[PDB]
């Protein structure tokens, strides 16, 4: 039942969250490069990451830095009213988005991800278990034993259901509802991964050195 | 309580038979050749892109393509919550959810004995002839779906239920009655997660192993309309039908 425990998975998201240049573009590219840093220390927070190879470790992370870092920084703007809060304590707006040219991904990400996190009121062992569920992703390209991973993603498949149906009895298909909000995030997070990449050509954005680690060949 | 918390996993309360019932059948009539498409199975000639379209297996396509997307707005029609929607909110639904339903209907007519998928119930294509035919990589997409559902042992009423989950996005653009469409899809879920509970898969967590196959079509979805991008370049537009036209341009 809790072989992946919800509460050991709350607790990586609270290890590395904290309680609540001009470019908009640069200034996310700063934010990314911050939080992937965080990234890893979060996913070696959560039950079983690190007892995987090496390699395996560093193949889901660099599959799913983008996905995990989108869901974080969304659910951290919740509050943040029309806009986007970054993990630099700055904050972006809908209408400097637009002037970035960014405007429709930037739309999509307010409506898609933070607007249906609050409208749900999505606490944070969700939030903890659904970016659990994209770490552990068996489809990603190389790694040595991807059942192992499958198992790890049904074992949060599980903790999560458990979780919904013990904390929100009254909402019966809250855990559903959460995960049909992963579409979404993997729709959106490839159109934010492409931005990225034609921004790291065009070269007037500046990439720091972990993002840039992220957007070229291991 | 042991009795009171055995009454855990339900099957469909009551109401949810009704709308088990309703679009099992909405589905049911909509799926073009019902008990009789493995009988009523026409191979196309080995005659087979990712462009560069083969515009011999393409006209077969855009042949049948314009009754496949009125099946997917007739079952549409018959969902009385969907009927119940405005003349914008129930096209933008219908455009975001046309390819999904279509893949959906096409992956789940997949056998592997001959590497085919059969598409309206009538033609049966293979990986090279759906791809070379102007779908492209979407072609393998739609194939690994079909490898992928086969373990599900889908039936019927599973795939009415998806399909009305598809049609329910409150994720689509320029959006009005917003929570009217999520509330439709709630209720859907539900009733679908019951069935699934009834049903009794020989499948551990079949629920999100499914639940996880939206994210699959989504992108089905979103990958053809790039596809469909690059066929208006090597084409002709005179050769799209106008109904394939008005789901996909815009
Ligand atoms: N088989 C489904 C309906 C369905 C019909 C056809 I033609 C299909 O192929 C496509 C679709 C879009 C395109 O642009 C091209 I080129 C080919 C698929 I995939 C599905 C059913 O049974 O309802
Ligand atoms: C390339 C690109 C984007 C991608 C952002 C990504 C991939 C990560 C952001 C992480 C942050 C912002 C983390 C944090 O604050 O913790 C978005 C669409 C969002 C803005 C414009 C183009």
């Amino acid at each position: 039942n809790e072989d992946m425990p919800v509460e050991r998975i709350l607790e990586a998201e609270l290890a590395v969250e904290p309680k609540t240049p001009n470019d908009p573009v640069t200034n996310i590219c700063q934010a990314a490069d911050k939080q992937l840093f965080t990234l890893v220390e979060w996913a070696k927070r959560i039950p079983h990451f690190s007892e995987l190879p090496l390699d395996d470790q560093v193949i889901l992370l660099r599959a799913g830095w983008n996905e995990l870092l989108i869901a974080s920084f969304s659910h951290r703007s919740i509050a943040v009213k029309d806009g986007i809060l970054l993990a630099t304590g700055l904050h972006v707006h809908r209408n400097s988005a637009h002037s970035a040219g960014v405007g429709a991904i930037f739309d999509r990400v307010l409506t898609e991800l933070v607007s249906k996190m609050r409208d749900m009121q999505m606490d944070k062992t969700e939030l903890g278990c659904l970016r659990a569920i994209v770490l552990f992703n068996p489809d990603s390209k190389g790694l040595s034993n991807p059942a192992e991973v499958e198992a790890l993603r049904e074992k949060v498949y599980a903790s999560l259901e458990a979780y919904c149906k013990h904390k929100y009895p009254e909402q019966p298909g809250r855990f559903a509802k959460l995960l049909l909000r992963l579409p979404a995030l993997r729709s959106i997070g490839l159109k934010c991964l492409e931005h990225l990449f034609f921004f790291k050509l065009i070269g007037d954005t500046p990439i720091d050195t972990f993002l840039m680690e992220m957007l070229e060949a291991p | 309580e042991m009795i009171k918390s055995l009454q855990h996993r339900p099957s469909p309360s009551a109401e949810e038979w009704e709308l088990i019932h309703v679009v099992t059948e909405a589905h049911r009539s909509t799926n073009a050749q019902g008990s009789h498409w493995k009988q009523k199975r026409k191979f196309l000639p080995e005659d087979i892109p990712d462009d560069k379209v083969d515009l011999e297996a393409f006209s077969e396509f855009t042949k049948i393509i314009t009754p496949a997307i009125t099946r997917v707005v007739d079952f549409a029609k018959k969902l009385p919550m969907f009927s119940e929607l405005p003349c914008e909110d129930q096209i933008i639904l219908l455009k975001g959810c046309c390819m999904e339903i279509m893949s959906l209907r096409a992956a789940v007519r997949y056998d592997p004995e001959s590497e085919t998928l059969t598409l309206s119930g009538e033609m049966a294509v293979k990986r090279e002839q759906l791809k070379n035919g102007g779908l492209g990589v979407v072609s393998d997409a739609i194939f690994d779906l079909g490898k992928s559902l086969s373990a599900f042992n889908l039936d019927d009423t599973e795939v009415a239920l998806l399909q009305a989950v598809l049609l329910m996005s409150s994720d689509r653009t320029g959006l009005i009655c917003v929570d009217k469409i999520e509330k439709c899809q709630e209720t859907y879920l539900l009733a679908f997660e019951h069935y699934i509970n009834y049903r009794k898969h020989n499948i551990p967590h079949f629920w999100p192993k499914l639940l996880m196959k939206v994210t699959d079509l989504r992108m089905i979805g979103a990958c053809h309309a790039s596809r469909f991008l690059h066929m208006k370049v090597e084409c002709p537009t005179e050769l799209f039908p106008p109904l394939f036209l008005e789901v996909f341009e815009d």
